[PDB]
């Protein structure tokens, strides 16, 4: 990098670390993800080529962009905008004074608006948690992080099973589902819209089965009438103990009625009924923030 | 859109792929040295490779327009670079496309020799920077899966019967062995095979494009169409390690070398 001037590590996973780097004649601040080629026996990694090919297709102000990708003897770099901190950072240093509601509604229609887009594309992100949602001073929050991400097809097929990280993984995925597809993403925006409103991790499982049991006591053991399918799946167990399903005034107090509906429809039980993204931006819980538009036939 | 996220916004961002990912049909003109055939050998020795690792469809078409579209950057290539070429092509696609591929090792030693491993990894970056990293098409076999459900009506959970999609996938896979093909959007040759195994209704009910806009590329297959009936369609393999409701989607090979002469 002739002109990019490394000034802090920001981040650090199996593939390479993550720079803060100033360009030096512009004052131009990015991210640089360094891919050490050098010590792979397989080349380019798949989590590396599914990022880039992906990220190339989806220019969104709700997606972190990726500004280019640089082959350098034995590296690739991968420079994205930077995004000063992450929602995980926020929501911690917000704890005890708490997020006010118009800005928690605000972040959410931006990452519904982001991941609306990630899925008209056929494109999964699958590793949403508050540390890859990126904010800036300006009351943006865009969706960041595709190294797990995947394009799928319409029909679907068997995909990866372990995929979501645990405390924002959807119960299709726990109970052993063979299929998958846009509403493992909500699910995980249903936690983190939760975890925005009490500053607390909503389902923070140790294991599993203990992620299964956190879910099943607030939002009641589910059987086939709200879940056809339920009781013949994998790792479905009739010895599941019978918890009934909490109020969401106690789940999350602070929520208005239309807060409320909306988060039940984003944790609903039924993959095939959970709410999509493009529909969560009509709930009435944005009708100050959104305009519905005139709709042709 | 003939779907039932908004369907008309799905399938206009599905149509406009076509649009952007471009490809010609005589890219064999910019290499003197090469005749149509030597693509056809390339491809149909792809395919078993495919079927010899339990690859899927899926894998093989992302190979087969890596290399197409990488063709259309070169210039001057010769009969012994097409080897390495193929192979890297297709070790870039089942690393994007499967759960578990087979390691770098293993693409080498299918070669017998003639690429390694540094050489593969040489070409895989060279094949990635010349396609400036457009590595998402939606390939021939993808728009047959779209077809197939819609055919069977929920868009999302597979069902359909998995005999008809292997002899549909049959002839689609002959037609990729001719650089003609690619003067057809990837959607209507899809939809045109199916054409063939059914009718413009079920095509259109299906596809969503009228029969004008398909007639040019269902005369064009009309050869490649008779051969595959005068031998009688494959019935749908099983294989070790793959669960019976995917074995329709795993590639297999037979002999259309000799069906692509006639
Ligand atoms: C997604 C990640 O958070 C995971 C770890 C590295 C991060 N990362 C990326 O991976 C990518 C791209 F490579 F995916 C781009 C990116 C851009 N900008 C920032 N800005 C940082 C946000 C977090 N903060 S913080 C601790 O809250 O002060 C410091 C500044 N980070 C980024």
């Amino acid at each position: 990098m002739e002109n990019f001037q490394k000034v802090e590590k920001i981040g650090e996973g199996t593939y390479g670390v993550v720079y803060k780097a100033r360009n030096k004649l512009t004052g131009e601040v990015v991210a640089l993800k360094k891919i050490r080629l050098d010590t792979e026996t397989e080349g380019v990694p798949s989590t590396a080529i599914r990022e880039i090919s992906l990220l190339k297709e989806l220019n969104h102000p709700n997606i972190v962009k990726l500004l280019d990708v640089i082959h350098t003897e034995n590296k690739l770099y991968l420079v994205f905008e930077f995004l000063h901190q992450d929602l995980k950072k926020f929501m911690d240093a917000s704890a005890l004074t708490g997020i006010p509601l118009p800005l928690i509604k605000s972040y959410l229609f931006q990452l519904l608006q982001g991941l609306a887009f990630c899925h008209s594309h056929r494109v999964l992100h699958r590793d949403l948690k508050p540390q890859n949602l990126l904010i800036n001073t300006e009351g943006a929050i865009k969706l960041a992080d595709f190294g797990l991400a995947r394009a799928f097809g319409v029909p679907v097929r068997t995909y990866t099973h372990e995929v979501v990280t645990l405390w924002y993984r959807a119960p299709e995925i726990l109970l052993g589902c063979k299929y998958y597809s846009t509403a493992v993403d909500i699910w995980s925006l249903g936690c983190i819209f939760a975890e925005m409103v009490t500053r607390r991790a909503l389902f923070p499982g140790d294991s599993e089965i203990d992620q299964l049991f956190r879910i099943f006591r607030t939002l009641g053991t589910p059987d086939e009438v709200v879940w056809p399918g339920v009781t013949s799946m994998p790792d479905y167990k009739p010895s599941f103990p019978k918890w009934a399903r909490q109020d969401f005034s106690k789940v999350v107090p602070p929520l208005d009625e239309d807060g409320r509906s909306l988060l039940s429809q984003m944790l609903h039980y039924d993959p095939n009924k959970r709410i999509s993204a493009k529909a969560a931006l009509a709930h009435p819980f944005f009708q100050d923030v959104t305009k519905p538009v005139p709709h042709l036939r | 859109s003939p779907l039932p996220a908004n369907r008309e916004e799905v399938w206009k961002i599905m149509l406009n792929k076509e649009k952007t990912y471009l490809r010609d049909q005589h890219f064999l003109e910019q290499h003197p040295l090469l005749q149509p055939k030597m693509r056809a050998i390339l491809l149909d020795w792809l395919m078993e490779v495919c079927e010899v690792y339990k690859l899927h469809r899926e894998t093989f078409y992302l190979a087969q327009d890596f290399f197409d579209r990488y063709m259309a950057t070169q210039e001057n290539v010769v009969k012994t670079l097409l080897q390495l070429i193929g192979i890297s092509s297709l070790f870039i696609a089942a690393k994007l496309e499967e759960i578990y591929p087979p390691k770098l090792h293993q693409f080498a030693y299918v070669t017998d020799g003639a690429c390694s491993g540094d050489e593969i990894l040489t070409m895989e970056l060279m094949i990635m920077k010349a396609l400036k990293w457009r590595l998402s098409p939606l390939t021939i076999v993808s728009w047959l899966n779209v077809y197939m459900q819609v055919a069977y009506l929920e868009v999302l959970l597979p069902q359909y019967p998995q005999q008809i999609f292997i002899q549909i996938a049959e002839l689609l896979d002959l037609c990729v062995l001719d650089v003609d093909c690619l003067e057809f959007p990837y959607g209507i040759l899809a939809a045109s095979a199916l054409y063939h195994f059914s009718s413009s209704e079920l095509m259109q009910k299906v596809s969503g494009y009228q029969w004008c806009d398909i007639e040019n590329c269902v005369k064009w297959m009309v050869p490649f169409a008779m051969v595959i009936r005068e031998t009688g369609s494959s019935k749908l393999k099983h294989f070790r390690g793959v669960a019976d409701e995917d074995a329709h989607n795993i590639q297999t090979h037979r002999d259309s070398l000799d069906l692509l002469d006639k």
